[PDB]
């Protein structure tokens, strides 16, 4: 009888988390324009 | 992270994994290789 | 007792009388893909030969 080692697994909650790229950007952005023609 | 397959409480291998082959009566030790506890 | 680590086959094998012919005694032989038939079948050969 050849001798092994074992483990004995059981069921338990595991959570799955993702890691994504990305920039990040104003909430609210306003680049003002003259509008109007002069100096 | 097993899909399907495999029972829950059902052991599997990790030592003698090449001293043996399917078929062949062995005993069982719990195995001192994996690092958790 | 390296058939007790239960994890790798260890062989301890001493070097042979003359050291310049090999590093272990005895014989050895090549199993040749002389058709060209293929490393999954050759695989399987030396298998059934040991």
């Amino acid at each position: 009888t050849p001798e092994v080692g074992i483990v004995t697994l059981e069921a338990q909650t595991v959570t799955l988390n993702t890691e994504l790229p990305g920039r990040t950007n104003a909430f609210r952005i306003a680049e003002v324009r003259p509008q109007v023609n002069g100096i | 992270l097993v899909t399907e397959g495999l029972n829950a409480g059902d052991k599997i291998i990790t030592e003698g994994l090449q001293f043996v082959q399917p078929g062949v009566e062995v005993k069982t030790v719990p195995a001192k290789n994996v690092a958790s506890a | 007792h390296f058939f007790s680590f239960k994890d790798a086959m260890v062989f301890a094998f001493a070097p042979p009388s003359v050291l310049e012919l090999g590093n272990a005694t005895g014989f050895d032989l090549f199993l040749q893909d002389q058709a060209g038939v293929g490393h999954e079948v050759l695989l399987q050969a030396r298998n059934k030969f040991l």
